[PDB]
């Protein structure tokens, strides 16, 4: 088995494997998610339509079950990876409790595996960010984020991925009560958060929705066309 | 020419012009110990003569020796690192060893030969270890192919020989013995020994003395491997 | 030894894999291999890099290779890891089928192979697989899907993709010339002569220099057919037909 | 051992003043057949232990040579430390248990004598653990035959001289003789003390009286 | 870059790993080892650098079996793994085979262990020369050196150590073949401290050890009062 | 250069200067000093605190009713070595039932700490341990080194500055064998004492004291039972 | 344990130049030739030995790996023992299964992903030796190349070793589909003969030939009589 | 160039040192013992309103008696945090009795320099644990508090601060700090030290604060009761 050390620390105290895998997060696609009243929503950029490629197949918001979704940005096969790991936990969880993983459950665990492959021989950390959005049995709205190192907290709404500083810059100074009140307010939110990083507007952005007790939502192209259009 | 990139030189990779340096600084390892080592086959006997320097006086000459019995119808003498040679010795008398219980007959010689040139071969496509620094001459009588000298080397390299010399002087002694063997064989029969006692001592330009030469001899009538004492040496050299 | 390893699964930088950059470059000095989705079936047009006169012709095709009774692929890069790598997913297929009895979907086959690639990427000091493939095939649940991999372990769904050499230029004719919902393979496997025209700089089309196959359903069954070099020499002669009729 | 094959017969101990005494018969019985009639069971562990025993003489021949290296590597070290008679005993007691827990069991049962620090040491160890020390010690057939004659000396003189020792072994070798039918007439008898293990020859009860 | 692995030759054919392991090797004090006709007698030059240490502290004169000693030079840590390995090579053969070990054997396996140590860059050369000796009334005295590089020979009159070659002048003077133990020990002692250099190393404790027809083919320490007498005739003779 | 960053590889002078990096370690340790009499074995530690709010850190450890311990270098380093000490003495204990002598438990860590110098990936231990313990052989002080080497010592003292104690201890070693314990005990105080930075006193907070003799199992004597020894100089 | 990290990677430029260097060693081997006729395969290599003080019958580079099947090489011959029974032994566990002889194919299929694997293992180098494998099966010829990098191809006519690219200009001019094994032997020896340098004899060049009857090594005897002519 | 496990010239260990300068660049934390109770402090460092401060957790609970404060690479602490807890759990289960803070803080710091990459284990660590920890609890020995460093070193220490200003906050620490202070001024006096250190204005929201006592359990300061303090402050 190769057992070497890939991150190890640096004189300044710096594990640079793990500074370089959130290069490649920031070098990814932008991730919005604001976490509303009864409704969480995810917004991911979609860089090129391509226009010659199935959109079913580069989907980056995905289900880890059925209350939990999460969206990511860096690298798309590290990503896959992360999520199935975090989709066999969800039902292992269901199997040895018998009840749903909680947001943070599952949170909690895509992070120490992200922090496993930082500190373990012949690993390189993992090169995503990720999203972790649902509902607690309580019916909490719940909004997470996970770094490569491991890290995660609990957020009212973040960004990731290219322009994440921009993005919740305008998150910082347009989130309050009142842009959160109307499940069609949240969604519009997601929108002009990404539409000032994305530059085709509507046409380049995929945007899911998971209100309380439903399954996932994919808004069709059309209907994110609707909002973008109220939103001008 | 040598050309280089990478650890070329280093560990046994190919060059940019796919020499694996390491096998051949493994070749002048065999020279390094300063010992020559000369094996002719006759027409029912196999001689290998070899160089015995004991420098000191306080040094037991009779544990000074480079002829080995692998089996008691194979011997070999060993050129090189002496600590590498003790082991390929060890590793040819289990591989015989091995033979005779799961086959069921002693080992042929070109048999114990490819064996020994495999696990060599080994050495030269894996960079955990260095290729070892020494090269055995093999001896024996087939059944039905008589006198058999093979050599093998450093590098996986094995083959049968009319006669063949290893170390520092191989070169001269290639040429003596080519020529001999051209003209007509190591003139065939026990006293194949002159051959191999002049090729020795002509290239290292020297008059051997019973005591400074070793002599170990297979022949069809005794095929079993035998080391000559002094006497039996002496008589030979006297001869000539 | 610290001193020997190349240390290939660690990032750069700026975060970057440059195994797997290197690779995909080894990629793209490769055969052109292009695959079209039609309304009626699916093609895929590679063309052939071993065409000295000395060769033997002793196999179904070079490039393409049959994975299922329904999927097939053609590969871009190293044949050696082409070799490995077809044949773990001709397992992957079986042992599907051997669990539910019932023949592999096609993105799940394409994300088996990836997420052994990914791995390559990630641990085990061993350099990446150096092969983009083109997998084309029919499930009864999206049915006709042409499909794209990388040695990142990164796959995509696709209408007309091209990868190998002069990959890029075909993408963009092909982009330019696909019309999607309007494809029959009758229009894909004459979109394919166009941009292997193209792609392919030594000289013409020459049917020898290229390979075609195309899966289809029929009856019930699907079937994946190396079209002859007869009908690739038909194809090309129209091809010439028609630019020469529009001058 | 599942099923022990040549088998020795009892050994006795007895503690006098200035070391032990054990006795063994010279005898090594196939079932009912005296195939082996010139082994000893006693061993010289070191200068101040000795060890008779009775069961398998294949597992007593493993135990000869694991404790006789034992000994050998203790004494290369030039510590001035060596096994006493009852770290012997102890490390016996834990090979015993430690192969009956595994199932496969050593078939023997051994008296170990010792003399250390002006103390006599007899310890009984047995093939399932079970281990003790006592003034006097008989196994097998010389727990029912020699030991209660043994017992009843050592109760009223609970001292004894090495000529009464010895004396008492002889005498219960002779009841084991006539009552004993894997038993043998040729007996060795090792004594330790502070000049260290002697073991004696071929002895015999010859002295047998028979009035039929 | 040639010399940081053993599993590297020069661009000339050496190891240099396993010549810098012998050069740990020539930078100790030196241990003489002479074979005479009744057995054999090692002496050692036991420099105490610390005077808070107790005597027989650092010994480099081991019992690697009850017939065969071993006297060792460079790193105590490395020879003391050899040893360990020697007495255990001496263990198994009694416990397969059933008899005292013959020196040849034991001192050919031990060199075979060492060698394993000048192949691979995941173990490096070990920086330890021994000299094995034994007494046995069929095979007689025997001496054999272990180099770093785990060649075995059997001498008449060894010395490894920073003095070895002034060793082997004063032991060539000898006629060991002839002479019995209990002569030889003095001379043992004689040349030990011919060869001490007092101004630069500063004091040592002369350890003395034997195996032969007087010690019943057992490898023992010379008796105190032996050793006495031979530092006496020792110092003496250095007059 | 290219010498000293592995213990696999020999210097061209034949040294491995990985070795002599982790006997370095302890040289930057807290000084700790041991002598023994006739009947006793002291060893005396001069304990370092991090700060004027820190607990000193325990430098003197027990292994077993014979046998203590002193500590100089990487404290982890020393509870590792602490615990392959303290269970070989149980399993004598459980299948000889008998204390292990003092002398083959240093032989068994010099074989322990050796192997770690002769493979690559693998660092020599940093830690230097003074162990004092008795036996059938009377008090013993022995001294192990990160390079695999021990010593038996009539006294010792190994960390920062314990030359100054080394100094005192080669001149009064003669009279430590017929010393009475509190005699002996504060003769080590003073030699730990002479490694202190002068303007420095032994107060009961920075010193600590573990005694081990003919019937007496292993003490550690901290706080105010060191005030008997201390009372007396 | 051994090194557990690939020593072939990717260069810069997509190319793994250890593969390339093992070509290279590949390329100053003796050169061989291999002829598929239509009614067997002829393998053909120059053996030239450094003296006469050689056995020449000692070791042989032509080799038979089953019955039908026969190999010839060009590069390192000690990396070629190795796969020679490599071969030997896939082609046993194909017949101890299927119970038929190895599909020529098949073999070397399963010999190339051997080679393969020696390029993306690790602490190993990749195999120095290009081999020329002949067949015969189902009634027909088969001849094909395995080079270091584990990739096979199927020929009709080719050359490797020293002199290869002017030796297939040979072959490309002299080749022709409808030929004998016996034709075929002669121009196989003409190749070699064109980059010979020297006096091929019985014993300074070794031919193989593979028929219906399977496959076989020209006795030296054999071969003196096709030098006559 | 060098592994994990290569000693400095001065014997230090580099991957060691490299983590205790991970550590200067965590929230500080502060710790202080009383005879009514332990205090633990913390700094959230919240990086913007969008962040769920409750999300921010450096005070952890080992069990009722014990609580632990993190600086540092939180990520890493979590594993250490995780053997604190199970290690407690195990002893109740098999000796039926609460663990002492002291044998928790031993249980944990052995876990670190456990790393290399030399085939140490197939699930080795591969690098030190970034992150120093200040273990507060009440045991038969009464409020104690041990601080552990990634060489694996533990102390008990009467007041504690770790992580970027604790070279200033010990220093504030050891002119405030008296053996007789209750735990209502120890509590007054982290919150006093943590606002000047801190970088934002403190606040019930940017800080967290925790605290065992003798007879109540480790307890986590709520809003309203850090309001209250703070008010004060």
């Amino acid at each position: 088995s190769y057992d070497r050390a890939i991150t190890v620390f640096s004189p300044d105290g710096h594990l640079f494997q793990v500074e370089y895998a959130q290069e490649a997060v920031k070098k990814g696609s932008t991730a919005v998610g604001v976490r509303g009243r009864d409704i969480v929503v995810l917004g991911v950029e979609k860089k090129s339509v391509a226009k010659l490629q199935d959109e079913r197949t580069v989907r980056k918001i995905c289900a880890l079950d059925d209350n939990v979704c999460m969206a990511f940005a860096g690298l798309t096969a590290d990503a896959r990876i992360v999520i199935n790991r975090a989709r066999v936990e969800c039902q292992s969880h269901r199997l040895t409790v018998e009840d749903p993983v909680t947001v943070e459950y599952i949170t909690r665990y895509i992070a120490s595996l992200k922090q496993r492959y930082t500190q373990s021989n012949g690993r390189r950390p993992f090169g995503i960010s990720a999203l972790i959005v649902g509902f607690d049995f309580d019916g909490t709205p719940r909004l997470y984020q996970t770094d490569p190192s491991g890290t995660y907290h609990a957020w009212k709404a973040n960004a990731i991925g290219r322009g994440a500083k921009s993005v919740r810059e305008f998150l910082e100074k347009n989130y309050t009560d009142e842009a959160i009140e109307t499940d069609d307010l949240t969604i519009k939110l997601v929108i002009k958060a990404l539409l000032e990083v994305v530059q085709s507007g509507g046409k380049n952005i995929e945007l899911a929705v998971m209100r309380r007790d439903q399954s996932l939502k994919i808004l069709n192209p059309e209907e994110i066309e609707k909002y973008v259009a109220e939103i001008e | 020419r040598g050309s280089s990139a990478g650890f070329d030189r280093h560990i046994t990779i190919f060059s940019p012009e796919g020499r694996l340096y390491q096998v051949e600084y493994a070749f002048k390892a065999i020279n390094q110990g300063g010992l020559t080592s000369v094996a002719v086959r006759g027409k029912d006997c196999a001689v290998i003569v070899t160089q015995k320097k004991v420098p000191d006086k306080l040094l037991d000459s009779s544990t000074v020796t480079h002829l080995f019995k692998i089996t008691e119808n194979i011997g070999c003498v060993m050129t090189g690192m002496t600590a590498d040679s003790r082991s390929q010795v060890q590793r040819a008398r289990y591989e015989a060893a091995n033979w005779k219980y799961k086959y069921g007959y002693e080992i042929p010689v070109d048999m114990l030969c490819k064996r020994i040139a495999d696990i060599s071969q080994v050495y030269t496509q894996n960079a955990e270890m260095r290729p070892l620094g020494c090269c055995m001459i093999l001896i024996g009588i087939d059944e039905e192919q008589g006198p058999q000298v093979y050599k093998c080397d450093p590098a996986g390299y094995y083959c049968g020989f009319k006669a063949t010399a290893a170390g520092v002087k191989q070169t001269e002694s290639t040429s003596f013995l080519e020529k001999k063997v051209k003209k007509k064989f190591d003139w065939t029969f026990e006293q194949t020994v002159e051959t191999a006692i002049t090729c020795l001592s002509t290239v290292l330009s020297i008059d051997f003395k019973p005591s400074e030469i070793e002599v170990g001899v297979v022949t069809v009538e005794n095929p079993k491997f035998r080391i000559l004492t002094e006497a039996e040496i002496d008589a030979h050299l006297v001869a000539l | 030894s610290r001193r020997y390893d190349s240390r290939t699964t660690i990032f750069s930088p700026e975060g970057r894999l440059y195994q797997v950059e290197y690779a995909m470059e080894a990629i793209g000095h490769a055969g052109t291999c292009l695959g079209i989705l039609a309304n009626d079936g699916v093609l895929l047009a590679a063309e052939r890099r071993n065409i000295h006169k000395l060769l033997d012709e002793v196999f179904f095709s070079e490039k393409i290779y049959k994975l299922n009774e329904d999927m097939a692929c053609s590969v871009a890069g190293i044949t050696s890891d082409a070799n490995v790598l077809t044949n773990e997913l001709r397992l992957i297929a079986q042992r599907y089928l051997l669990q539910y009895q019932e023949p592999i979907p096609c993105e799940q086959l394409v994300t088996a192979l990836c997420d052994i690639k990914q791995a390559y990427t990630q641990f085990g000091g061993k350099r990446p697989f150096g092969v983009s493939l083109l997998y084309i095939g029919w499930d009864k649940h999206y049915g006709f899907q042409l499909y794209q991999s990388d040695p990142s372990g990164n796959y995509g769904g696709w209408k007309a993709t091209c990868i190998g050499n002069n990959s890029a230029a075909a993408v963009s004719m092909l982009k330019q010339d696909y019309k999607e919902g309007e494809m029959t393979l009758k229009s894909a496997l004459a979109l394919a002569i166009k941009v292997l025209n193209k792609t392919m700089d030594v000289s013409k089309l020459s049917a020898e220099k290229v390979e075609i196959a195309t899966l289809t359903r029929e009856n019930g069954k699907t079937v994946i057919r190396v079209l002859k070099q007869k009908e690739v020499e038909q194809l090309i002669k129209k091809h010439e037909e028609e630019e020469a009729k529009a001058e | 051992t599942q099923n022990p094959m040549v088998t020795g017969t009892s050994v006795l101990g007895v503690k006098f003043e200035g070391g032990v005494v054990i006795a063994a018969d010279m005898l090594g019985s196939y079932g009912s057949l005296a195939r082996f009639r010139n082994i000893s069971r006693i061993m010289r562990v070191n200068n101040s232990t000795m060890l008779g025993a009775s069961g398998d003489y294949a597992d007593f021949q493993y135990l000869k040579q694991v404790l006789g290296q034992m000994v050998i590597d203790e004494e290369l070290l030039g510590d001035g430390h060596s096994y006493s008679p009852r770290a012997i005993h102890s490390w016996l007691t834990r090979a015993m248990y430690s192969r009956r827990s595994k199932m496969n069991p050593l078939w023997n049962t051994m008296v170990i004598g010792g003399y250390a620090d002006g103390e006599s040491f007899l310890g009984y160890v047995d093939m399932l653990g079970v281990a003790y020390e006592a003034p006097s010690l008989a196994t097998g057939y010389g727990a029912y035959l020699a030991q209660p004659l043994l017992r009843e000396v050592l109760e009223k003189q609970p001292v004894l001289s090495q000529t009464e020792a010895r004396d008492l072994v002889e005498r219960c070798m002779r009841v084991l003789y006539y009552r004993d039918a894997r038993s043998y007439n040729r007996f060795q008898i090792a004594t330790v003390t502070e000049k260290g293990v002697e073991i004696e020859g071929p002895l015999s009860t010859e002295t047998n009286w028979d009035i039929a | 870059g040639y010399d940081l692995s053993a599993s590297t030759f020069s661009p000339d054919g050496r190891v240099f790993q396993v010549e810098y392991a012998m050069k740990a090797v020539e930078n100790s004090s030196t241990a003489i080892g002479i074979r005479c006709k009744d057995g054999v007698v090692f002496g050692v030059e036991k420099l105490v650098l610390s005077k808070l240490y107790e005597e027989g502290s650092n010994k480099r004169l081991f019992n690697v079996d009850r017939h065969v000693g071993m006297a060792v030079a460079g790193l105590l840590a490395d020879a003391r793994s050899l040893a360990d390995i020697a007495r255990e090579e001496a263990s198994n053969f009694r416990s397969n085979f059933g008899y005292n070990i013959p020196l040849k054997h034991l001192a050919d396996r031990v060199a075979m262990y060492v060698h394993a140590y000048t192949l691979y860059s995941a173990v490096r050369p070990f920086g330890c020369s021994f000299m094995l000796g034994s007494y046995s009334v069929n095979d007689g005295a025997q001496l054999y050196m272990i180099d770093p590089s785990g060649v075995s020979y059997g001498y008449w009159g060894c010395a490894i150590g920073k003095a070895r070659q002034a060793a082997k002048t004063e032991i060539e003077k000898l006629q060991m073949k002839e002479m019995t133990c209990r002569d030889i020990v003095k001379e043992v002692a004689k040349i030990i401290y011919i060869v001490h250099d007092e101004v630069k190393d500063k004091a040592f404790e002369l350890e003395l050890s034997w195996v032969g027809e007087l010690t019943n083919g057992r490898h023992e320490i010379v008796p105190k009062d032996i050793r006495e007498e031979a530092e006496k005739y020792a110092k003496e003779s250095l007059k | 250069n290219q010498y000293d960053n592995d213990v696999t590889v020999w210097s061209p002078q034949g040294r491995i200067h990985q070795i002599e990096y982790a006997m370095e370690a302890v040289k930057q340790g807290s000084a700790t000093v041991g002598l023994k009499s006739k009947t006793h074995a002291v060893l005396v530690a001069l304990k370092r605190a991090q700060s004027e709010l820190a607990a000193h850190q325990k430098k003197i450890l027990h292994v077993d009713n014979h046998i203590g311990i002193s500590i100089a270098g990487l404290t982890a380093d020393a509870r590792l070595l602490c615990n392959f000490m303290r269970q070989e003495c149980l399993d004598s204990r459980f299948v000889f039932d008998r204390p292990l002598p003092v002398s083959r438990l240093v032989s068994l860590i010099g074989s322990k700490t050796q192997i770690p110098t002769q493979r690559y990936g693998r660092r020599p231990y940093g830690v230097g341990l003074l162990i004092a313990g008795y036996d059938d052989m009377g008090p013993h002080i022995f001294q192990t080194c990160p390079s695999a080497n021990y010593f038996d010592c009539r006294a010792m003292s190994i960390g920062a500055r314990s030359q100054s104690a080394r100094t005192y201890l080669e001149r009064h070693m003669s009279e430590f064998m017929e010393c009475n314990l509190n005699e002996l005990v504060k003769h080590g105080l003073r030699a730990l004492r002479e490694t202190l930075p002068a303007e420095q006193d032994l107060t009961t907070k920075n010193v600590s004291i573990g005694i081990v003799g003919k019937d007496l199992e292993f003490t550690i004597y901290d706080d105010d039972d060191v005030s008997p020894f201390l009372e007396g100089l | 344990r051994g090194y557990s990290f690939s020593l072939t990677t990717f260069s810069p430029s997509g190319k793994l130049v250890q593969i390339e260097y093992a070509l290279a060693a590949v390329a100053g081997g003796a050169p061989s030739v291999g002829i598929k006729a239509a009614n067997g395969v002829v393998l053909a290599t120059e053996k030239k030995q450094k003296s006469i003080l050689y056995d020449e019958r000692s070791v042989h580079k032509v080799e038979p790996i089953t019955k039908h099947i026969g190999l010839v090489y060009s590069g390192m011959g000690p990396d070629y023992r190795v796969l020679v029974h490599r071969a030997r032994k896939l082609a046993q566990q194909y017949y101890l299964v299927y119970q038929e002889p190895i599909p020529t194919a098949q073999l070397v299929q399963r010999v190339a992903s051997v080679m393969q694997e020696y390029t993306q293992s690790g602490g190993v180098r990749p195999f120095g030796v290009s081999l020329l494998i002949c067949g015969w099966n189902e009634g027909r010829p088969y001849l094909f190349q395995s080079d270091p990098s584990g990739a096979y191809f199927a020929w009709k006519a080719t050359a490797m070793g020293k002199n290869y690219v002017n030796g297939k200009t040979f072959l490309e001019k002299r080749y022709n589909e409808d030929l004998e094994l016996e034709d075929a032997i002669h121009t196989a020896i003409l190749t070699l003969k064109e980059s010979f340098e020297g006096q091929m004899t019985e014993d300074n060049i070794e031919v193989g030939i593979c028929n219906e009857a399977g496959f076989r090594r020209l006795t030296p005897t054999e071969v003196k009589d096709y030098l006559a002519a | 160039d060098r592994g994990v496990n290569t000693f400095s010239p001065e014997g230090r260990l580099f991957q060691v040192e490299y983590a205790i300068e991970a550590i200067k660049l965590g929230s500080t934390a502060i710790g202080i013992q009383t005879s009514e109770g332990v205090c633990l402090a913390v700094e959230k460092r919240i990086t913007s309103p969008l962040m769920e401060p409750s999300s921010i957790e450096k005070i952890v609970e080992i069990d009722a008696h014990i609580g632990c404060a993190m600086s540092g690479l939180i990520a890493d602490a979590k594993t250490l945090i995780d053997k604190a807890r199970v290690e407690t759990q195990n002893h109740w289960f098999t000796y039926n009795e609460t663990m002492t803070v002291e044998s928790v803080t031993q249980a944990v710091s052995n876990l670190a320099l456990q790393f290399g990459e030399e085939d140490a284990d197939p699930g080795a660590m591969s690098r030190p644990f970034g992150v120093a920890l200040l273990f507060g609890g009440v045991d038969e020995k009464g409020p104690q508090l041990f601080h552990m460093d990634p060489s694996g070193t533990f102390v008990q220490c009467d007041a504690r601060a770790i992580g970027s200003a604790s070279e200033g906050a010990q220093s504030s620490l050891q002119e405030v700090y008296h053996k007789s202070m209750t735990l209502k001024e120890a509590i007054k006096s982290s919150l006093i030290i943590l606002k000047q250190v801190m970088e934002e204005k403190l606040n019930a929201t940017n800080i967290e604060l925790a605290t065992v006592q003798p007879g109540q359990n480790f307890h986590m300061f709520t809003k309203e009761e850090l309001e209250e303090v703070i008010k004060d402050i």
